[PDB]
């Protein structure tokens, strides 16, 4: 377990990001809980989102792989979880942490970007589309934990 | 202001303070074994880098 990954965890425990509870899982410190909660003002407000979060063996060389667990209405989240974000691929650099992809995650939230089904639905309708991703977030992502 | 600066200083690959600091024209550092810019993905001459003594010794008298 390269130093590296002990360094960032316990800096991370030391200086949480605000709305973001990240903790290492007890038997793989290589897994990471995650709960996001939900940006205020959004539709995903009230919510606390949950991500599994995971460091390959060639991090910091490689991105880590980051899932969200919560069942979500966003344009850039599938139905596997699975998110869009150019730094989880080729934008990645070894000078990112993990801190950066939760901020970057965490901002996801707050700016849906329809430009899927999903995203289809963001786009024709927009106001209708927000309506679900409140219902989503009632319905999944409250009282969740 | 003493964490702000031990900040600086810190490799951004290693996390760790910096040894034999090698410094890019943007002016970012790197740990010598530890190397486009990793930190501000500027384009560098694979020659344009140069050793950072100064920073070196801000290293030690920092702890
Ligand atoms: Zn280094
Ligand atoms: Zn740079």
């Amino acid at each position: 377990l390269p130093r590296r990954i002990i360094k960032e965890t316990q800096r991370l425990l030391a200086e949480p990001v605000p709305g973001i509870k990240a903790e290492p899982d007890e038997s793989n410190a290589r897994y990471f809980h995650v709960v996001i909660a939900g940006p205020q003002d959004s539709p995903f407000e009230g919510g606390t989102f949950k991500l599994e979060l995971f460091l390959p063996e060639e991090y910091p060389m490689a991105a880590p792989k980051v899932r969200f667990m919560t069942k979500i209405y966003h344009p850039n989240v599938d139905k596997l979880g699975r998110i869009c974000l150019d730094i989880l691929k080729d934008k990645w650099s070894p000078a990112l942490q993990i801190r950066t992809v939760l901020l970057s995650i965490q901002a996801l939230l707050s700016a849906p970007n329809p430009d899927n089904d999903v995203a289809e639905q963001w786009k024709t309708n927009e106001a209708q589309a927000i309506e679900t991703a409140r219902a989503w977030t009632r319905l999944y992502a409250m009282n969740n934990i | 202001i003493l964490l702000n600066v031990k900040e600086e200083v810190t490799c951004p690959i290693c996390l760790e303070l910096l040894t034999e600091p090698l410094s890019l024209h943007c002016g970012h550092s790197f740990c010598q074994a530890c190397i486009s810019c990793p930190v501000c993905r500027i384009s560098y001459q694979p020659e344009n880098i140069q050793p950072n003594r100064h920073v070196a010794n801000i290293v030690e008298k920092l702890r």
